């Protein structure tokens, strides 16, 4: 019901995998179980969880940002944040880090229009046969659709909010692709959609989240600040 | 004898009624919960009954100053710019109950309980402070009555009368004003700034931390509070019980020097400040642009001079003094 | 001591006021559910009573810059620009509920409630900064009266008085700018304002302390704003109890000198150990 939303000034915007990995590195040892329980890891266990994450990172335009899902989520991150805090400032002695705290209620209410959703970052490269289907909207859907169907169902079973049985949507296309590493050295890389638009037949209230592989940093969106139509705001 | 003040404030005034009212964004009184809340302090009110052009009297919420408040601002405001030069100027020394039994009406809280001499009751009534406003350990008269601060509008006519119709006002005349408060961590943004700090970034990331932590107060606080708007003009009726002259000659220096002081509440935001627009005597104006003046007002402030110039602090410290 | 001074904005000036308000394309206020009203954040505005020669007293809500706003913005020009630097002269140091309070007057959210000794009242009340503000975590009465920001205005005409009554502007005051497109209402720039400040019987220092804050005030902008440039201001006059003390290079001149003299004397005297006592909690 309850998301939460930590936000780390840092003062550089800093990639979500590097962020993730450097969070991981400060607590190595100390609190091991704050360690596996905000990494996802099976209790007794290095290992992640297949199953959706209940911990979310994010790449903030001034740094990257800790979600909380739902009572466990927003627990660990309370208990959590602290403690990050504390290792951030040790690792960087000459610098402020700033904490920004907020909490969006979640809800999902049924509309007999759709409205324009979008977000910046889809996981949607699967096979490069699928990734030149995009040139006709129909090749391209099916996939698409049921990724976002399957995304938002098991999203909402994880949080437990109420979804309607008659949810439709449709696609628009996305603006462009881009290339992301797990390591600067890696020479593998993947490909994703920025302004990936779709329209559905329902409101979505506070932040979201679509796709999958989302801990990483990938698949988050504010549903909410997006309807107040700000995006017109880029131009040079 | 009436004196009735009109009282054109500049600034609005802000009387805070006691106790926590809540209210949400864009101004619902008291809303339906699971909104928005925010602690509202009101400003003081008296429901009053007026007939609004309908000819059925009812009981209307009236935004006021207490009555209390304009007569401890009238005695303060005495005793700062009349009564105490002429003290310094005798180089006479309060004692510290005369002090208090002075500026609060009793040196202590327990009251004497018994009465006064008839020499000593009319020695104390006769002064031109003492007899005014009274109390001191023995319990006293005054000659003084105060009344409230009422604005000047369409739920005052039943009370002040239809003398000053020509300044009511029709609509509401309160407004509720946000604050806020705002942590200095917001405003760092450079540890150029926290060269001043003890420990540096890393102390006020440890005080932070405690913040986040252990605090929950907190200074971070978004309240607001109802205030009175600007403008309005107030009438403020004073009566005294058969005065002297030297008591109706330091009342009248006290209305000339009035505008120096302010109403009530709001010192940080410049609340309360007035300008003394009309002040009548039995029905009489003696107001001028100079203030109170005129032949007819002459003889009160020779005579309040005459007092002034001879008054010691014997008087003060036999009316402090408690007979237990 | 009356101190007014006035002010223009190169700048719209944008102070945000609560509350959630819709306009339309057209810019209505709260159009009907059938129209498509688009978000609107309005500025701070204050009904005043006032009359437009007919003599009908008419409430008229006022785009103002709210005292406290006026108030935080003159202490942290205060500090960051002639308390700070003259800290730092002298490598004085400042702990953090020095710092706290200095910025804010308490430290804590929980007051003392507790009256301090005639003492520290007296020693504090007559420093050249915590005399002017205070309210320290024990609450204690500043000195320093800040009004708000009035634009000279017709509906402001019975605030102000006989005064600044030639250049007086009669038409809205505020315009909409739109950046779907978000739009918040801003005061058209190259308006005059009243701002006033009293401050009761204050010393010499004080009033030097206050004065070099003007000299300085024009470097910071009004009422946030920081991005797409809101807030720029110049101070055109400065009006030091009935007379002009303003000079195109600022407050000064023969009648301003031994306030500067005496603030001079202050910040070097002043040291961090009256704020550490300030912000010390009774507790």
């Amino acid at each position: 019901m309850f998301v939460t939303q930590v936000i780390f000034n840092m003062g550089e915007r800093a990639y979500p995998d590097r962020a993730r990995a450097m969070v991981a590195e400060l607590m190595d040892g100390v609190q091991p179980g704050l360690v596996a329980t905000l990494m996802n890891y099976i209790p007794g266990t290095s290992t992640s969880r297949t199953e959706f994450p209940t911990v979310q990172f994010g790449g903030a335009s001034d740094g990257f940002c800790l979600l909380g899902f739902g009572d466990g989520g927003g627990a660990i991150v309370r208990d959590a944040v602290p403690l990050i805090h504390a290792a951030l400032a040790r690792r960087m002695p000459d610098r402020i880090i700033q904490v920004e705290h907020k909490e969006h209620s979640l809800s999902a209410e049924a509309r007999p229009y759709v409205l324009s959703y979008t977000v910046p970052r889809m996981v949607v490269q699967k096979k490069q046969r699928h990734a030149e289907r995009l040139l006709h909207e129909a090749e391209g859907k099916a996939h698409l659709e049921g990724l976002f169907l399957r995304s938002l169902q098991r999203q909402a079973a994880a949080v437990g909010l109420p979804l309607p049985e008659n949810l439709e949507v449709e696609f628009k296309g996305a603006v462009g692709n881009f290339a992301a590493k797990h390591n600067p050295n890696s020479k593998v890389a993947y490909r994703g959609l920025r302004g990936a638009v779709f329209d559905v037949n329902a409101r979505l209230g506070g932040i979201w989240t679509a796709g999958f592989m989302l801990s990483k940093g990938y698949g988050q969106f504010n549903a909410t600040h997006q309807l107040s139509g700000a995006v017109n705001a880029l131009s040079e | 004898m009436q004196i009735e003040v009109l009282i054109r404030n500049i600034t609005p005034i802000f009387s805070a009624a006691p106790g926590s009212y809540y209210v949400s964004l864009d101004g619902t009184i008291n809303p339906p919960q699971g909104a928005s809340r925010f602690p509202l302090t009101r400003a003081r009110t008296m429901t009053v009954v007026a007939e609004t052009g309908d000819g059925v009297a009812k009981a209307v919420p009236l935004p006021i100053v207490p009555g209390n408040t304009m007569r401890n601002l009238l005695r303060r405001t005495m005793l700062k710019d009349v009564i105490e030069p002429a003290l310094r100027d005798k180089s006479a020394q309060l004692s510290i109950g005369a002090y208090a039994t002075a500026y609060a009406g009793n040196s202590s809280g327990n009251p004497d309980g018994v009465p006064s001499s008839f020499d000593e009751i009319v020695t104390m009534r006769a002064h031109p402070f003492l007899g005014l406003f009274g109390g001191g350990p023995r319990m006293l008269q005054g000659r003084l009555m105060v009344d409230s601060l009422y604005p000047i509008h369409q739920f005052s006519q039943r009370i002040i009368g239809s003398d000053y119709i020509n300044d009511s006002i029709k609509g509401g005349i309160t407004e509720i004003v946000w604050t806020r408060r705002n942590d200095p961590i917001l405003q760092l943004g450079s540890p150029d700034d926290a060269a001043v700090i003890e420990g540096g970034a890393q102390a006020a990331n440890d005080w932070i931390t405690s913040l986040l932590a252990t605090t929950k107060r907190g200074l971070k606080a978004f309240n607001a509070h109802e205030v009175v708007i600007a403008g309005v003009k107030w009438l403020w009726r004073i009566n005294v019980d058969r005065p002297s002259e030297s008591q109706i000659g330091l009342i009248l220096l006290a209305l000339n020097k009035l505008a120096n002081q302010r109403i009530a509440g709001g010192h940080a935001k410049d609340y309360g400040r007035f300008v003394i627009e009309d002040v009548i005597l039995d029905g009489e104006s003696v107001w001028t642009p100079s203030g109170v003046s005129g032949q007819a007002t002459e003889q009160f402030f020779d005579a309040i001079a005459e007092a002034l110039d001879g008054m010691t602090s014997s008087e003060f410290e036999q009316f402090a003094a408690s007979a237990k």
